[PDB]
């Protein structure tokens, strides 16, 4: 959430999830302190290893920040 | 130019021995600041034990003093995490630096540097993380009397709240 | 379409059809057809000769958009 | 002192009954009667107000 980036040549990624073998997915839910009017959601993967970057996002969004949709 | 590859190497050697003298140095800073915090975590632990122990009006004149106590160490633990918190982001902030030395010694071919940075890394990488390991225990068991301590008073201030209905009860109604 | 047509009430008609409904054809009072600057700009177009604004007229088309815009 | 239960119910039934005839957009009614009915997370077991 940090709003300065690490270095594009850093060697470790900020965050890793080790995956269960039976895991497809991993969540990271966002909570914002009000609601905004959301335009854009940039996820920046660890360039130093694209391998570990996921393979597809699923966007939900709640209005209410309860049900997730 | 082998010369000059060689120089570059030693030069990179250079980096990668002053990044491993910053990162010992953050690492022992780092130390010493979460074995302060585990200090204030354990004496937290113990005074919310004792504060336990004085639950109710059998020591008013020593539950609030040990409140009082209690408030101090909450502050001296809080602001002890914070600051070993600065130390440890300084800490994963010469990680990263000593990493990135070993990714430039690799390329220069000063090998046997990166790999004594890359044993360092790990060597300090084991130690800082046992010294969390006891800041985790520590603040294990500082929750779990901070746990104790909740279920004693809400227990013993429930049967209190019980007994002050009964006792407006004893009285006009 | 507007260049290819035989006259200019066929393709008044489409458009005049077009803004006397709502949503998918709907009816209703407050109901109005959905403008956009690109068929705003068409519209302008089409309505871009004396020819064509006589027959916008006639073909009750300013009642029309004056009704709309109210 | 009265229930509006009533009244939503004839209004959400006048609202279903203008889908067909495109008078009522279906994602924004869905939303709306699922928002105005839990009662506030979603929940299989939940009874629609």
């Amino acid at each position: 959430l940090q709003a300065t980036p690490p270095h594009r040549r850093a060697r470790s990624a900020a965050w890793s999830y080790i995956f269960l073998p039976e895991e497809a997915w991993c969540d990271l839910t966002i909570h914002l302190p009000a609601a905004v009017l959301l335009k854009e959601i940039h996820i920046q993967p660890h360039l130093a290893s694209l391998a570990t970057c996921p393979s597809s996002v699923s966007v939900e969004v709640s209005a209410d920040g309860v049900n997730m949709l | 130019s082998l010369s000059s590859e060689a120089l570059m190497r030693r030069a990179v050697s250079l980096v990668t021995d002053s990044t491993s003298t910053f990162l010992s140095q953050t690492t022992y800073a780092l130390i010493e600041a979460i074995t302060e915090y585990t200090k204030a975590v354990y004496t937290l632990t113990s005074l919310y034990r004792q504060y336990t122990s004085l639950l109710g009006k059998m020591n008013s004149e020593e539950e609030d003093e040990v409140w009082q106590v209690i408030i101090g160490a909450r502050a001296e633990m809080t602001s002890k995490h914070q600051e070993y918190l600065k130390l440890e982001t300084t800490w994963m902030t010469a990680v990263g630096l000593s990493e990135m030395a070993a990714e430039a010694a690799y390329q220069t071919g000063a090998d046997q540097a990166s790999i004594t940075a890359r044993n360092h890394i790990q060597l300090v990488k084991l130690q800082v993380e046992e010294v969390h390991q006891l800041s985790r225990k520590a603040e294990t068991k500082l929750a779990e009397a901070q746990i104790e301590e909740l279920r004693q008073k809400t227990q013993e201030e429930g049967e209190e709240r019980a007994e002050s209905e009964q006792e407006a009860y004893l009285r006009e109604d | 379409l507007s260049k290819k047509a035989s006259t200019v009430h066929m393709m008044l008609q489409p458009i005049l059809t077009y803004m006397a409904c709502g949503y998918m054809g709907r009816q209703g009072s407050l109901a109005t057809c959905q403008l956009s600057e690109p068929l705003l700009w068409f519209i302008l177009r089409v309505l871009d000769t004396s020819d064509a604004l006589k027959a916008f007229h006639d073909m009750g088309g300013v009642q029309l958009i004056c009704n709309n815009m109210v | 002192q009265l229930s509006s239960v009533p009244m939503l119910n004839v209004c959400f039934n006048k609202l279903f009954s203008m889908l067909q005839v495109h008078h009522v957009q279906l994602e924004s009614l869905l939303q709306l009667w699922l928002t105005l009915s839990l009662n506030f997370l979603y929940n299989a077991n939940r009874i629609p107000v």
